[PDB]
């Protein structure tokens, strides 16, 4: 089963503020489940774009109803891959879980693009939930996915806004 | 902001601080592409890789680093 979700948000500040916030998003009070983050690789490429791979550890908890199907999962590793193009004022980002992928794979693409005509940075997000391991009942897994997508949409943008602020206030 | 390996956290902070200056003041202004944080970077990444070697996730991470999402 595959479930695709999409959302858009506008941050009314410049590319430098958003992209810096992204690299410095943790910790913030809207993501209390992020235990750590590390930079695994970073280099400027052939075209002058910044390529970064990071590794996050996140805690969590399964809803009670999945008990007879799934054992206790309370932590997950997430890879986060990004490309910053300073000439275009574009930042592309990708995240997915590294473990538990046999149970559920959750992939997120989010692009931040500065729009000069409106002096704002637009964030487009698409998230794909994929699983071939059918545990438990399909519509409950779908409900879970909608709930999770919505939660993450809000956590992501609230955290970003928190950090953009804090850096604005020095 | 912690590293997954606590002995690397203070090294991470130092690298992050150096990068943050370079990113804002040089990279985004098109004033550099050199690795002006190599000292802080190579110290930090040495501590991390030593830690990752013992981590169950390392093979999945190694695989993920070969993929090209964009
Ligand atoms: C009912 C059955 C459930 C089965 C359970 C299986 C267990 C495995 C599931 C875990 C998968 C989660 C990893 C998903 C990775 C992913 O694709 O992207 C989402 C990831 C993590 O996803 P999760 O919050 O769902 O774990 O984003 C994060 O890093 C969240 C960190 C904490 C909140 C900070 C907010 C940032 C969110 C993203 C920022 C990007 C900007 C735009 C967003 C709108």
């Amino acid at each position: 089963m595959v479930l695709l979700h999409k959302s858009t948000h506008i941050f009314p500040t410049d590319f430098a503020s958003v992209s810096r916030a992204f690299f410095n998003r943790y910790p913030n009070p809207y993501s209390p489940h992020v235990l750590s983050i590390d930079t695994i690789s970073r280099n400027v490429d052939q075209e002058g774009n910044l390529r970064t791979t990071r590794l996050l550890k996140k805690s969590g908890k399964l809803p009670t109803w999945v008990k007879p199907f799934l054992r206790g999962i309370t932590e997950t590793w997430i890879i986060e891959v990004s490309v910053v193009n300073p000439a275009n004022s574009t930042m592309k980002t990708y995240t997915r879980n590294l473990d538990h992928t046999g149970i559920m794979k959750v992939e997120e693409y989010t692009t931040y693009q500065f729009d000069s005509a409106t002096s704002s940075t637009i964030a487009d997000s698409r998230v794909k939930f994929s699983s071939g391991f059918n545990m438990g009942i399909k519509s409950k897994v779908e409900d879970w996915s909608r709930t999770k997508f919505d939660e993450n949409v809000k956590k992501s943008r609230m955290g970003m806004a928190f950090v953009i602020q804090k850096l604005e206030e020095a | 902001s912690a590293s997954f390996a606590p002995e690397c956290t203070d090294l991470k902070t130092k690298y992050d601080s150096c990068f943050n200056e370079w990113y804002s003041e040089k990279f985004l202004k098109g004033k550099s592409v050199e690795n002006e944080c190599s000292k802080q970077w190579y110290a930090y990444t040495t501590c991390v890789n030593a830690a990752l070697v013992k981590q169950g996730i390392k093979p999945a991470l190694d695989e993920a680093r070969e993929e090209a999402p964009f």
